[PDB]
């Protein structure tokens, strides 16, 4: 017994509100389909060991996830079936095609790639080497 | 543990025994910090 | 991305915030020691809406916990997550308000707010952009109705463009734990009208009715009422910190809601509240959620909405649904309840859809509503004030600190015009 | 060389543009990171992708679009989404604040400071392109940043780029189902701005496509994904002939020369007929003669407006797919004999047909079945006077006691624009009534 | 190669200097016995600035320590690091002063001044290029302000071009240690303004305020006060000994700091001061360091700067960092409270950055600033002089050793001339 | 053949040189040891390292410059740094009791005893130079030893070596931010000596490179290393013609004879166009129009100014890498069709194009990506004079109060030197206001 905050009278504990340090069941417990971060094993590393470095892409040092720098969200819903956001449906089933695309009716440009050469002026030049004719 | 004991103390101190308790927590912190620092200074430790 | 500073006042505010920073704590999934222990990275992107950070994944709440006694902050530290709060914003007094408004506003609290302002201004200038100033206090207490009202009146002289929401705990109409409560009630009501942007009224006995009829608890402790109110606390601002199909921050929750400067009194609700004996006997979808809002039996104010007409209503939805039925049933509750809405406004309900539910809940929603029944909650305090001031009772506690008599007459005179302009919209 | 520039304003524009650019990268062989597995050297030169993509030297072609929003909550997940390697980071304009359902916020306080960035990127995109055709503005009437920022954008691109094409893919608020109380405010005062800084404006309204999905597509409880995909299909069928080959090609220049008779009657519509699932069309043929009959019925339009009380003035038919023009000729030969669809007395022809040789590519997971023929009608009718009468009636109902004005007057506005924005709508009503 | 000679008068300055040399010894990493044990090489590159070499690798300090009684050298000899001081660098007097200027200035300190001048000249010609001299003493003492100020007078004739900086110890505002403190302090303040180029004001009342409210220490002793001062003393000589992107020695910190001759009264501070129970709740990044300087409660002179107005401000940083964030935040703190700066000089802030922080930290700063608020540090002492001299009370303790009468009036006249010169720039 | 001697005076000069010479070593095959290995040569006379690197018969190339400072801190730092064996010990000059942000040290007996050693250094360095082309100056106005001692060095250089080309890469005070309080007068009375003894004046502004880095590269921690890398890039691209082949080569003579019309008007601006991170490099194509159009944007300036309010006078396109001349001509023809870009009447042509075939080189662990097209505009304009107006106002705000004057006159000088220090700047401001109208 080191110090206990005289836990509670039983007239205060009720049948709705109890939130622990959630350990979560293996895999299948959350709306997010993951286990949960293991976390730092000891706060002494957080408290007495801070490497001094202004990591080049974040406005302050207290905003380590400013432009989502480090958050791997896009990879994370590639491992669970249903996208948790209503924006991951946009471009999900494109690795499995429904129909191969045609490539006949297009807008191929011919007057700007066959009429113009790069640079030689070869009209006033003799043919030269390797000039087999039909 | 001893930091969690420290964070549970009173917000303001007026009484003598709270002062002595806070000082004792302080010196236990210093002993633990000194041991951790003397062990983390080098990679090879003689014993 | 949009900083919210959590202001506090009194034992009411401290007890409510002690589980605000439970519900927000486990919604983002932190440890009691302040380290992130969630599952996904959706909860890690928007930690800065409510939390400042540090190195090593150590997150502290951005709160200003302040009262006039040091006997309650140690009770705050004795809670389950009391070790994430800071000692710098542990501003305390030496003497007690003792359930009077005089010594919370002019004598004691007038000196103490000179340092609470310093703590807030240090916190407000330590970010990118404040959205506004949330606070929880009691209009029936001494250091909540007195020092919180003074803090409200003192802040808005420096930031005149921010949006503040008072999540006030109004006195109950039936049970009155303090006799001199209808003094502090009017003496705060005269001050919230001319300054605050939207006022959320929470009533204790209505919460007891919620916990009895909608939850079927036997012995409801305060940790249920404060948890319910903290659920709607998180549910009001859920679109700021999580993505969705149609988001609603605190700014657009008032321009869609208030029609007039003197008329801003709201009253909230929470939909997915069901007992433990009848939770498998109902399918949960958009219909049962839309049904449960618009009855008087889920409301957290002490007024019947049948006696008045809603001017306008907001509604925030959380989770993943299809919203076509959402619009269908908002139109349905406009169609049936035509007598309960005014006929000089075309559309009256804001629909906002997030994409993330609470922990332990999967389709949740939050009611915020302006009604023309709140003046029922105000005339009872008014009639008690007129019936008890007329015998000039309890004046020595409200004159001996340097106050006057004309301020009580101004508090009386301010109520009737507000009641009249509310009643003109009937 | 036939480039076009798309401007998406507001999160309505962003969520429409996500689906429309999905259809863009899928209608070509474009990988979601923006790479061409079959470039111009292999399989002959191609230029159909140049109308929507800018091929860099390394093959990582980037889109020609700007997405602007004040709140960054809708651009951040597409900054870290499935299309996060496509768009250039500076084509994603984000602010700090939110317009918050207000015309005043997005036009007179926060509008004035981020416009110089979106203009900079639009000017850079215009210098990037050699052969631009026009503008394709995606925004919504009823918002705050889709109504203030959009109108303030157009009032300055009109003085910058001069006489160009401005084609609105605008979202109209509904007659019966609404989201905001303040919706009749930002939808009226922005009409006082658009009426000289615009050329054509298709209104698309939400419960219209809800009824379309619940009736023809047979999908119960659809979502916003099942709406923006149809909008992207409409938009790609509009610009279909500009990037493929057919019997008759249509450019964006002849929309305003064939559908706009007067400077103030420039409000056409949209209709997509062959929207039907893979159950119902699985064993029934869809010819050209009856996909033109279904479009003229009110149970397939994209705005709640009854043309039986209206008078059609100018319609254009961008057909699409394996269709030969004699069945088209028979198709308009059938419908001109119908009295219930009645044209105005002064317009003899009132019709325009373009043909493309491309079947509509189907997004996987999208419920639109593989069809051979697609018709994109853009009807211009005088029936929209019915749509504006109720909006002015509810504005008269709620302004009678000066509701919501006190927060609409301190943010850089006054009562003068509120007073004069109703006479403009009355003039529009009388202008649409003198023609019909 | 720009060496500095330290002078120590009295037991006050010797007590400060014991902890000063403690901190310098710790941060340059030499033994209690005088042998270098630091791991890095950067602590040896400019070691001659504070420690002359000797036989056997011993780094003997170049310090002059003189006192009028032999009592207090036994404490500094029997300290932790007291075995490194050179044995003959101590000069003692048989009879001490005991709070009088006369025995330190004309009677016993005048006879003893030839020995301290002897060792000063002996240790001043053993250096390569002397930068200047440093003296720590007490204004309220007898042989600090009596004898060490005569050292100022003699060295100013001997080396008229070097820089003189004094870390003087001004009397506390409320409680005074000695009743004759104003006499001995004004009789040296009058002379200090002519022979010095820098002057730093330290009081123990504000230091107790800092050690109580800021660091939350249990029982603050004079050792903690000496450590808090010694942090400032070691801060000002950073770039002389250590490299960096923007150096600042003692000489650049004077031309950039004082415009006129007789306005060299500075008033310092120190940045990384956090409570032991609040270490984990904040990080000492750029705004949390740049905010604490311009706060009133972190300052080592007991005058509130909001009553006055700053003239020029210094900041000497350490650790690996860059200048976009600091030069944004100094402009933010210079443009927000523009009413706290005079307008007749455009820029007011001087910025130095070194790369090596002190041990146990990673980012530090050192405030140096003259102000108009230092005038009130001298108003109380001038009014005390005028209140007590008019009653001719304590005259006989001074006149008995051969003083002059109107010299007190001349000291008062110079004191009030400094008053009239400081007040014009408000 | 085309040797160039570079002068770095002041700790700002040492810090700029410590990155610029790293770039100069990387653009050739020069290791930090100082020997070009066998696998990075051509196989005969290269004659491209001879501009900045000498040749000692032991295969060692020594830098052709001087690093001069009066405090041994930064000089000792480069003496213990990674490039210690590159520079010879006599090529670095130290001193004691630094100038300490003061011009009064500039003309004193301690400031007159050390200029002879650096002049000996220049004399014996330029004697090895068969084809010496000029002097490049690196110093700072805001410091003491950058502004005071370099003034005497340039005065005695103009006395001794006669009419010669001297161009300075000088650091100017920034408009909002500053470092020293005594920076105004230390810059004003060192501007007085750079009018009669200079040929061109490239000014930089630290907060401009700060805002450039923020707006273009998404970079926090702009240290002096990140700024001096860009300063190294521009000084490399201005001397690129002397080293590598190209279509049109711009010598320093044909830059001055094209860029400074009058002896009193030598004040270019500066811009480096393709500043873009590695992440943004794959998305934005770098074509000639799309790189040359960013130089005329005032948000991309290296000196905080607005050329829209002023009038351009002359320009100097310095292209690099693969460049097709007809796109340069087409963009220049397009450039002439913006009314925002206004030109003075007496310069109808107003352009000068140099083409070099060598692509830019990228330092490892640096800022910019591998870019193959570069633009370096040195555009003289009358809009550089608003900095002088702010400096004259900001000195007039300090004077008539005798602030910080006692250290100026107590040290060996005269108080009368301030009187003409505003008269000549009023003359210069009226010169720049008389030319543009
Ligand atoms: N069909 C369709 N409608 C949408 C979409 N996104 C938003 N809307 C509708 O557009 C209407 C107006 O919303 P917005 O224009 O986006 O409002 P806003 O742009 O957020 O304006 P602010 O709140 O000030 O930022 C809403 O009622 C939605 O119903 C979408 O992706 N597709
Ligand atoms: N861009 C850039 N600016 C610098 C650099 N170093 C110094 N400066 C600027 O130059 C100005 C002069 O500072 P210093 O170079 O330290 O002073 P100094 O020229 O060495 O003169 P002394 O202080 O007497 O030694 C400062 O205000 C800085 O803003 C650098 O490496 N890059
Ligand atoms: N809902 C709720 N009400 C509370 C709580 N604590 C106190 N109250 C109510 O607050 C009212 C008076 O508040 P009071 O004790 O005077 O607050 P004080 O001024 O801070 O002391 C009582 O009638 C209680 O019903 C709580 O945790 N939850
Ligand atoms: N901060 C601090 N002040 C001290 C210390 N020792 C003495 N003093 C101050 O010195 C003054 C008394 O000096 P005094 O003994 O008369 O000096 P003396 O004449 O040389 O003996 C007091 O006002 C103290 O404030 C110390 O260790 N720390
Ligand atoms: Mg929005
Ligand atoms: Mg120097």
């Amino acid at each position: 017994l080191r110090g206990k905050p005289r836990p509670l009278p039983i007239s205060a504990l009720s049948a709705f509100s109890y939130i622990p340090p959630r350990r979560q069941d293996p895999k299948e417990h959350s709306y997010y389909y993951r286990q949960g971060w293991t976390g730092i094993i000891s706060l002494y590393d957080c408290v007495f060991k801070r490497d001094p470095g202004y990591n080049q892409k974040l406005h302050r040092d207290d905003r380590e996830h400013a432009k989502s720098l480090g958050l791997r969200i896009n990879e994370e819903e590639c491992e669970r079936p249903v996208g948790v956001l209503s924006s991951s449906v946009y471009g999900r089933r494109i690795d499995q095609p429904v129909e191969p695309l045609n490539r006949d009716h297009g807008r191929a440009g011919h007057v700007k790639a066959d009429f113009y050469r790069k640079n030689d002026i070869t009209s006033i030049k003799a043919p030269g080497f390797g000039h087999i004719s039909p | 543990e001893v930091h969690k004991e420290f964070q549970s103390l009173s917000v303001f101190i007026d009484s003598i025994p709270k002062k002595i308790r806070k000082q004792k927590l302080e010196e236990e912190m210093k002993q633990l910090e000194h041991d951790i620092g003397v062990l983390e200074k080098h990679k090879v430790i003689y014993i | 991305m949009r900083e919210i500073v959590h202001l506090q006042a009194g034992q009411c505010g401290n007890q409510i915030g002690a589980k605000f920073w439970e519900v927000i704590s486990d919604e983002h999934g932190i440890d009691p020691t302040g380290t992130y222990h969630g599952d996904s990275d959706l909860q890690l992107e928007r930690i800065n809406v409510y939390y400042n950070e540090a190195t090593g994944g150590k997150y502290v709440p951005r709160a200003v916990l302040v009262d006039l006694e040091p006997g309650t902050m140690d009770s705050v530290r004795s809670g389950p997550f009391g070790q994430i709060f800071r000692p710098d914003n542990f501003v305390f007094g030496q003497s007690g308000a003792g359930n009077n408004w005089a010594k919370g506003h002019y004598t004691e609290g007038a000196e103490l707010v000179d340092s609470v302002l310093d703590v807030v201004r240090k916190e407000a200038e330590s970010c990118d952009c404040l959205q506004g100033f949330q606070l929880t206090h009691s209009l029936g207490g001494g250091t909540g109705s007195g020092m919180g009202t003074l803090l409200i009146s003192k802040i808005r002289e420096e930031y005149p463009d921010r949006i503040m929401n008072t999540f006030s705990v109004v006195p109950s109409p039936k049970v009155s734990d303090t006799v001199v409560e209808p003094y502090n009630a009017t003496l705060s009501v005269h001050q919230l009208v001319e300054n605050t942007d939207e006022t959320y009224c929470i009533d204790n006995e209505a919460l007891y009715d919620i916990c009895f009829r909608t939850l079927k608890l036997t012995t409801p402790t305060y940790g249920d009422l404060n948890h319910l109110v903290s659920a709607t606390m998180s549910g009001v601002t859920t679109c700021l910190r999580f993505p969705g199909q149609l988001n609603a921050d605190l700014r657009k929750l008032a321009v869609n809601m208030v029609p007039f400067p003197r008329l801003h009194f709201f009253m909230p609700g929470f939909a997915p509240l069901t007992s433990r004996g009848s939770q498998q006997y109902r399918a949960l979808t958009v219909p049962e959620l839309t049904q449960q809002m618009f009855d008087a039996k889920n409301m957290m104010a002490a007024c019947d909405p049948r006696h008045g007409r809603y001017l306008t209503v907001a509604a925030v939805f959380r989770g993943r649904m299809s919203m076509k039925e959402v619009d269908e049933q908002m139109l349905n509750v406009q169609n049936k309840n035509s007598s309960y809405f005014v006929e000089w406004i075309p559309n009256n309900v804001k629909t906002a859809v997030c994409d993330i539910p609470p922990r332990g809940l999967k389709m949740s929603a939050t009611f915020i509503g302006n009604s023309t029944a709140i003046q029922e909650l105000f005339k009872r305090i008014s009639e008690q004030f007129t019936a008890m001031f007329r015998r000039k009772a309890f004046l020595h506690w409200y004159t001996g600190e340097g106050m006057d008599e004309m301020e009580f007459t101004e508090a009386e005179s301010n109520m009737n015009d507000l009641v009249s302009e509310y009643q003109q919209y009937q | 060389m036939r480039e076009c520039i798309s401007i998406h304003v507001g999160q309505a524009g962003v969520q429409i543009g996500n689906a429309c650019w999905e259809l863009y990268c899928l209608e070509h062989g474009i990988q979601p990171d923006g790479q061409m597995p079959s470039d111009k050297t292999i399989g002959g030169g191609d230029d159909s992708f140049n109308t929507f993509f800018s091929e860099t030297g390394a093959g990582k072609h980037v889109p020609r679009a700007v997405f602007v929003d004040l709140e960054p909550t809708v651009v951040d997940e597409v900054r870290t989404g499935t299309y996060r390697q496509l768009f250039h980071p500076e084509q994603l304009i984000t602010g700090k604040e939110d317009a918050a359902n207000n015309y005043a916020r997005g036009h007179y306080t926060i509008g004035k400071e981020i416009v110089d960035l979106v203009l900079d990127r639009i000017r850079k995109l215009a210098d990037l392109c050699t052969g631009l055709q026009g503008f394709l503005i995606f925004h919504s009437f009823g918002g705050g940043t889709g109504s203030g920022f959009a109108s303030l954008l157009m009032e300055r691109l009109s003085v910058d780029y001069g006489k160009k094409s401005k084609l609105e893919f605008a979202i109209y608020p509904a007659p019966q189902v609404s989201t905001a109380v303040v919706e009749p405010y930002n939808s009226i005062l922005t009409t006082h701005t658009t009426l000289e800084h615009s050329d054509c404006a298709f209104m698309v309204d939400n419960e219209a496509i809800y009824d379309i999905c619940r009736r023809n597509l047979d999908i119960e409880r659809p979502t916003y994904t099942n709406l923006n995909r149809l909008i992207g299909q409409i938009v790609s069928s509009i610009t279909a002939s500009l990037r493929f080959d057919g019997a008759l090609n249509v450019d964006l220049t002849e929309f305003q020369t064939n559908l706009v008779p007067y400077p103030r009657i420039h409000f056409p519509l949209a209709t997509y007929a062959p929207v039907i699932s893979a159950e119902k069309a699985y064993h029934e043929q869809l010819s050209v003669a009856e996909i033109t009959n279904a479009c003229f019925e009110p149970a397939n339009q994209m705005v709640k407006c009854d043309p039986r009380h209206g008078k059609y003035m100018a319609c254009c038919m961008l057909y699409r797919g394996d269709v030969v023009p004699k069945d088209v000729n028979a198709a308009i030969a059938t419908i001109k004999t119908k009295r219930t669809i009645q044209f105005v007395d002064w317009c003899p022809t009132g019709f325009k047909v373009g043909i493309n040789y491309q079947p509509p590519t189907v997004v996987p997971g999208g419920d639109l079945a593989k069809v051979q023929r697609a018709v994109c009608m853009l009807s211009n009718t005088t029936a929209i006077a019915e749509a504006w009468a109720r909006l002015d009636h509810k504005l008269d109902l709620m302004y009678a006691k000066r509701a919501f004005v006190h927060w609409y007057v301190g943010e850089g506005m006054e009562e003068g624009e509120f007073s004069e924005a109703r006479e403009d709508l009355a003039a529009l009503e009388k202008d649409y009534e003198e023609v019909g």
